[PDB]
């Protein structure tokens, strides 16, 4: 009620309101899906457009041949976020000549994003990533949250509408282990589906992947490069 | 369902509802305010020329009860009409919420215009029930001319100016009338559509 | 208003600074120093709630320097904060200028850091009294004071918490009569001002006792076995 | 409540309430003889425990010069080091002693450097400052304003108003050390709510050869109207 | 009003930021660690609030030292910067003074980085709790917990969280004065088991670490075998 | 214990309770209150198209009362449960705090228009006890009309306007009773979820 | 001592005595709410499906008058009860402060919901007097009845409706009671815990 | 002198007079509320076992005025002893400040609940001055019932329940009293330090 | 001249005009109302020792005349003392200011304790005409008892009444009015400093 105007109050009841306001700003962005195997971590986004005669808004990002994020929230924390990772990632192949892990990467990002929560004069970063990378333990997804907490997951989807694709995710995890690249990439199209109306299905003009494993540097595929990955997807009733 | 509820009742009030009320108002329901009180002066002029007796205490006029039916008339109708505006704004008033209200404020503007001049301009000076208001008076009056019948001049006196402050009466609220339906015209036509769509969220700020 | 920040009122006064002295009785405890012909004396009680806390840690003395020592009342976590800083100051001043710095000096120094926090709105004032003792080399022994407006002063005997005007009452009533003043007869008027204002028949686990005499110049805290020798002469007269 | 603010009139509210906290601290007297300067305040305490011998109301700030105050101690501490730093610049740049008006513009200088920000409060005490200058004697009142007066005599704190009524009806010029002080006694006589002794005040005066402040013997010499 | 900063006193000397603050560890899960004849053993009731999530993530038993381990207990943003601090005070001793820095000494360290932030105007107080423990042949087991205010105090036994009050009751039943690690871990993990409500939250993940003699002053996670072993002893000692 | 009465309260009153009275208001009230509204009109020109006189003051219209037994019967019927939907929110108010309060200010939001329904709109411009205030009046003037009677002709006219005005009464407060309806059940269908579930402990931010 | 004269009042309404309210109300007094209403009901509809003629003045129908006792005895008995809540509550405002009133507060939000309880609602539509008001309101009618009486035809009818508005008053009256129990119930079970120790909170 | 003035209002009425009062009131007052209580509920029970005639309306029942007399001769002896209360506190009530106010605050919170005590509570459901508007009640009865008389019966059950409903009222007022004495007393043990003494202290530093 | 007339006006009534009405108040006042207090208990004593029959209607006791003439002589003296206490402080408020109105708070809230001693008490319980409703409410009485009489005996009680209440209400008016004394006392004498010079210029810092 008046414990709400900034970040360095803490409520009678021991919280701090405008961090889990700043969560809230993840729940307007579009949703994203993250998932992987025991060899490949996936990541599969849906576009949004403002303007229908427009192109629609990039998801997912690069930030090293073996990192990469999709985002919901402000576009403006995520590139902010982004770049951040960037010159980290670069910074260590510079002295070590080895890639970054991905753990360090998010604890680095955490750290980061810490301090606008306690100290007043700066704005929680709005911005929530699911984060897939592949390093010398296997792949990984993890999400990171406006509260500068972070998680290391089998799978997790974010933004609106997203407990579809999470509650789809929740039955399917003892099947994403031995899954191939194209079951796991459509389990990922499938909960990404659960959370459109039943107007609405995937196309190509909506739908970016992005994906890493051992033999294979982090790709994006956007609007044509998709339609191998969409043929095989049944045909739902409602 | 909910949804389904919610369009069934607001397709049925429409912008157009009401933009065809104020239409109507801004046509014919002021001329006929300035002809209730162009009535009113005739019979306020009338009375005031005139000396009374016994005899006005044994019959009331046509003129005065004519002109009290017709602004009673106006009355009902501009309620019945203001109520179609007030229930095209209030079955769109969104979500309770702590931010994002200022498409609300015009709502609650308005609907205060709207209640100024209904439940208290019409008195639902004088209002709709002032017929019976006029009737009332008058008739203690003539009970005790007529009865033992009382000689006092004065009581005289008083049922003529009971015959004309009502007129009066009329001819005030008319005016007050034609003010406020005036005034409601213009808060209606720079505001309607916030009073429609309160809250758009073309949010280009998210990815 | 003129009670939130460090402003002065219609009528010339500070509140957040008397706002600060309130929060010296928080801890819920009381501290007393008495002063002897060749002994300073402070005392103050041991409250542990817990049979899980370890009663080595839970101590409110402090040794400054081998020849100064503290005791302090209020906030727990601020007096750790004041006492290192004594403790820095008490240092540097020996780095400096060759000698190991008075009790007089110390006490004003720490009362000059704590006036800025009155006088500039960055930081909050501390919620702690600071009661020292040591030995001097012309002066002797000495009680000194100081308070988070940067009040000092020197005193014969005074204390500092809850229990403070009715133990500076027995104070005022003892010194005046201006006996042989010992180091036995300093603790047995400690301990016999703790125990009245307290009503509470100590132990030796329930206190504390530092102390430093013209003899031994080193502030030495007494042991439970030490503190029984004074305890028992007590209850006989 | 602001500082950089000012009133409708044309008034500066925190100074004014500044000179509030002067208005209710100890009385202090100042007097300024043909071949002297007197200063005398109260120093009471609250208690038998307290010594007496430890603080000091009445401070040198060099051979030549000293202070007294009405108000609160811990600003005056920082005042009375100030102006103790200020005169050893003068020293070190000419080699001469500082002159007792160029102390007090360089002190009115430091109270008038926290007037002017905001997040700092101006200093609670107005200072009296005695000297002996070119074989004159000089007596000058510095504010929390960052003014200064020079006064022949005057008073400062509680009762400041009667006890600089009674040093208009009873001070003039051809007196010496000695008759003043007297009359400072007599000045502080009217605010003492008891018995006055050596204790309970405290003295300090300049002259030809310096400042010192009197020892509890001299004031208990002169505490039985004796001088 | 009175209670919106931690520059700002009440009328009565209280500063409700700071209080505010452990209010948050009251409701956060319940950590404990107990100090034993050679060496310390610490246990948190981990709550798992979705089955996607890896076990492993948001561990709450840090590694500060090759000596020394951390249990928290509030917002673990909050507690994972604190160790970052632990970690950096530990570090610049050993490159300052040569040798392992002491807990005490640590804890002092801390205690005043966050006493730090409950005076001023820019910050709020840490919303964490935390125990920390060392064992060396030299200053023995040691076990120290650590308050938002800024607080620190050594211990025999200590819990913070949730179910303090009813760990702590348990807790001076114990002897641990007589035992080893390996018994005491059984003690730890029936207690974790007693105070862990089924309704009131989901279901939940031990987590175990120890430092003493059967490590060699090297702060270590529990092995599964015996964890398991102690998980065990929990589920038939319900039987109560 | 304590949670069981809290449970055996909050499972006696549900959403399901006040969805039911809130569909039962979109579907069958709304046309009852349109059919009065007819009904009174008709009695209102029926009564406009008279002549009064000594006869009718020893007979009551049925044609009037019938209608004010049906606007009774409606506004009882509409308090009855529209207190069943303040029992749904009042008995999920959650415990007192100074923050986290964006639910209740919903709550109680709702509450004040279940207010204006309850206690101005129904009687608990005219409302439920509108009978007895037409029959108590309606005798006041028979008293005297008959008696020896009264001959003022104004006292026989107030008998007309009597009779007129509380059909015209009638007919304006079911115009606003509409509305207030109309209202109260967007007022629910677009806040419900806050209604029910206020707070919502989902804090991910703690261990 | 004082401190004595503290606790020989707090011992002497203790939560246990407000609970046991709490408890009664939850499962007797709703359910003679109820009942009341039932009654209500019934004679309403009995006495709108009927004629009155001039003998119905020289009698007072027992039916109504059975009613508005019962609600009288209930709202009586409510009002003790809330009193009874209200002391406990009242006896355990602590002393006056600027700050750390958190639980006053939620005292004083109680305290307003058994104000709201019992002046708006038990009179103390209509509350506990209903009965003597009724009565008055038959009287004036009966005494213009019966004097060569009255030749209204709508006096007749003003005497049948008021038989029967009282009934309907009784029904709401009892509805509306029944929400403000069923409120009361969750507030204090909610709030109980700083109903008592408001100020718990000391230094650590 | 002005001081020696404010020592004499002082020394009468001083903490001593306050405290005999509040001591007095945990002890007898209270006994003696809950005396009348019980009279007036034994009270109640007789009129409703009986069925009353014209016999009652020309005797007053003594076992009624007896218990309203004994209402007034309490509530006359709270008021004189609130009031001495009252005078401790205002007299003490220091010169007007812009800040430390605190014990000011508490002053005016005490004599913001002795207010409540003799106003709202005590008449100067009923109060002080029952007996007579229970006689004047009556006699509007008594006067109808016997004048010649009147054949109304609900004048006799009304005769009947004014007679109860006083006896009623006395139980409710005793019990909302001794409420308020309770809650008078918990103020006055919790906060006459600040009552008598508000502004406290002066501080070294300020010399 | 214009400073000349505020001088004429300051000069008439000064500080010590508004401390000779203190001085008496303190002294002879406080007095006179105990002393009326106390005859009032003496006089409603002996209507509760008394019974009352249709003799006593036919003539009205100088006893309670008495009382009553001495508490409007009470009252009359208490109000204009107070007004020269008003009529010093309200003849020194100065020049209108945003700021610099500490002394000037200090002038309104004397005069608000004052405008409190005025209204609240005097009526300008029971205030200063209670006789004129004493006799009224009597005189009503008196003659419902004689014609042709009247056979109520509640009413013969309720005559007692109304002789005791009004000694009651005396006895706690006078006990009330006490209080209020001693506490514009203590208002005067510790603020008197203020409510003479309010404004105290520093142009130290002036030059």
């Amino acid at each position: 009620n008046q414990y709400d105007n900034d970040v360095t109050v803490w409520s009678p009841q021991g919280r701090i309101h405008q961090i889990e306001y700043a969560m809230e700003a993840v729940k307007q962005g579009s949703a994203t899906v993250g998932l992987k195997s025991k060899t490949h971590a996936v990541l599969v986004a849906l576009k949004r457009a403002q303007s229908e005669l427009a192109a629609h808004q990039k998801k997912i990002l690069h930030v090293d041949n073996h990192i990469g994020i999709s985002i919901a929230g402000l576009t403006a924390d995520a590139r902010l976020l982004c770049n951040f990772m960037r010159q980290e990632c670069l910074d260590s192949r510079f002295v070590f000549d080895r890639p970054l892990p991905v753990s360090r990467l998010v604890s680095l990002i955490g750290s980061k994003t810490q301090i606008p929560t306690q100290r007043y004069g700066r704005r929680p970063y709005g911005v929530g990533l699911l984060i897939a990378g592949y390093d010398d333990m296997g792949p990984h997804i993890f999400q990171t949250c406006p509260s500068a907490n972070y998680f290391d997951c089998r799978a997790m989807s974010i933004g609106a509408r997203s407990q579809s694709a999470r509650t789809y995710l929740e039955r399917h995890m003892s099947e994403f282990m031995e899954c191939n690249l194209n079951e796991l990439v459509k389990h990922g199209l499938r909960a990404l589906r659960e959370t459109l109306p039943a107007e609405q299905d995937l196309t190509t003009k909506n739908v970016s992947i992005g994906i890493v494993g051992k033999d294979l540097e982090f790709t994006i595929y956007d609007d044509d490069d998709v339609s191998p990955f969409l043929e095989g997807l049944e045909e739902r009733p409602q | 369902k909910r949804a389904a509820l919610i369009q069934n009742l607001r397709d049925s009030y429409t912008e157009t509802s009401s933009f065809a009320v104020i239409e109507e108002w801004a046509a014919g329901t002021l001329q006929e305010i300035e002809g209730i009180a162009k009535a009113a002066a005739e019979a306020h002029g009338v009375i005031r020329n005139s000396t009374y007796g016994r005899a006005q205490a044994e019959k009331s006029p046509e003129q005065l009860l004519g002109v009290l039916q017709r602004y009673q008339d106006l009355c009902h109708n501009v309620y019945c009409q203001a109520e179609t505006i007030r229930t095209v704004i209030a079955i769109r008033i969104p979500e309770h919420k702590e931010a994002d209200n200022l498409g609300v404020a015009v709502q609650h503007a308005v609907l205060k215009i709207i209640d100024e001049l209904e439940i208290k301009t019409l008195g639902s000076p004088i209002g709709m029930y002032a017929l019976r208001e006029y009737l009332s008076a008058r008739s203690t009056v003539e009970d005790k001319l007529l009865g033992g019948g009382s000689q006092s001049p004065s009581l005289l006196l008083e049922l003529r100016q009971i015959d004309a402050d009502f007129m009066l009466k009329v001819e005030l609220a008319t005016t007050h009338l034609s003010t406020m339906v005036r005034a409601v015209i213009n808060a209606y036509l720079l505001n309607w559509k916030k009073l429609i769509q309160p809250r758009t969220g073309n949010l280009s700020y998210y990815t | 208003f003129d009670r939130h920040i460090t402003i002065f009122s219609p009528e010339g006064r500070l509140y957040q600074v008397e706002y600060a002295f309130k929060a010296i009785n928080q801890g819920g405890l009381t501290s007393v120093a008495v002063r002897g012909k060749d002994c300073a004396v402070i005392v103050t009680q041991k409250k542990v709630p817990d049979k899980l806390l370890d009663s080595s840690t839970v101590t409110h003395l402090f040794k400054i320097t081998e020849n100064i020592g503290c005791v302090m009342t209020g906030m727990t976590a601020d007096s750790r904060s004041q006492v290192q800083r004594a403790r820095y100051e008490a240092a540097n001043w020996k780095y400096k200028y060759g000698y190991e710095i008075p009790v007089d000096m110390l006490c004003k120094r720490i009362a000059d850091i704590s006036q800025v926090y009155t006088q500039n709105a960055e930081m909050r004032p501390l919620g702690c009294c600071m009661i020292l003792i040591g030995i001097d080399e012309e002066q002797g022994p000495q009680v000194y004071k100081c308070d988070p407006a940067g009040y000092y002063c020197g005193f014969k005997a005074t204390a500092a918490g809850v229990k403070q005007t009715e133990s500076t009452s027995f104070l005022e009533k003892k010194v005046k009569k201006k006996f042989d003043w010992t180091f036995e007869q300093t603790v047995e008027t400690a301990i016999t001002c703790l125990s009245t204002v307290l009503s509470i028949d100590f132990k030796p686990s329930e206190i504390e006792v530092g102390v430093v005499t013209v003899e031994n110049p080193k502030f030495r805290i007494l042991t439970e076995a030490e503190i029984d020798a004074h305890l028992v002469a007590l209850a006989e007269r | 409540f602001s500082l950089t603010t000012f009133s409708p009139s044309g008034k500066l509210v925190q100074i004014e309430y500044a000179l509030a906290a002067v208005a209710g601290g100890a009385p202090s007297v100042g007097i300024k003889a043909a071949n002297g300067v007197v200063l005398a305040t109260e120093k009471k305490q609250k208690s038998i425990l307290y010594d007496e011998r430890s603080v000091h109301k009445v401070e040198p700030i060099t051979k030549h010069i000293g202070l007294v105050y009405s108000g609160m101690g811990p600003d005056y501490r920082v005042l009375v080091h100030r102006a103790r730093k200020l005169a050893q610049q003068y020293y070190l740049v000419y080699q001469e002693p500082i002159p007792t008006a160029q102390l007090v513009q360089r002190v009115a200088s430091v109270m008038q450097e926290y007037t002017q920000s905001g997040g700092v409060r101006p200093f609670g005490v107005s200072l009296l400052i005695c000297g002996w200058n070119e074989g004159r004697p000089y007596l000058f009142q510095s504010d929390p304003s960052g003014a200064y007066f020079a006064w022949k005599a005057t008073a400062m704190g509680k009762n400041y108003v009667n006890g600089k009524t009674f040093l208009e009806k009873r001070y003039n010029e051809d007196l010496e050390l000695e008759d003043a002080i007297h009359t400072a006694i007599l000045t502080l006589k009217e605010s003492f709510e008891g018995q006055m002794t050596e204790d309970n005040i405290e003295v300090g005066i300049c002259n030809e050869a310096g400042f010192r402040r009197l020892t509890p013997t001299e004031v208990k010499d002169y505490l039985a109207a004796i001088a | 009003g009175y209670d919106l900063s931690a520059s700002t006193f009440s009328p009565d000397g209280r500063v409700f930021q700071v209080e505010y603050a452990m209010k948050a560890v009251e409701n956060s899960s319940t950590a404990i660690g107990i100090r034993c004849k050679d060496g310390v053993v610490f246990g948190v009731e981990k709550l798992v609030l979705s089955k996607l999530y890896e076990e492993g993530s948001n561990k709450r038993l840090f590694n500060v030292d090759r000596h020394v381990g951390m249990a928290v207990a509030g917002l673990l943003a909050d507690a994972r910067s604190l160790a970052d601090i632990a970690r950096e005070e530990a570090s610049n001793f050993r490159s300052n003074f040569g040798y392992n820095i002491p807990l005490k000494h640590l804890a002092d360290r801390v205690a005043m980085y966050v006493h730090a932030y409950t005076l001023y105007s820019a910050v709020r107080p840490f919303g964490c709790s935390f125990m920390l423990g060392s064992y060396s042949v030299n200053d023995g087991a040691q076990l120290y917990m650590i308050d938002p205010s800024g607080v620190s105090y050594g211990y025999w036994g200590c819990a913070i969280g949730k179910a303090r009050q009813a760990a702590k009751t348990e807790i001076e039943k114990l002897q641990m004065k007589e035992m080893t690690c390996r018994d005491i871990v059984k003690e730890v993990a029936k207690i974790i088991y007693i105070v862990h409500d089924e309704v009131k939250d989901k279901a939940f993940e031990l987590e175990l670490s120890w430092v003493g003699e059967l490590t060699n002053g090297r702060h270590e996670i529990v092995p599964k075998d015996i964890r398991e072993e102690a998980e065990k002893y929990a589920k038939e000692s319900l039987k109560e």
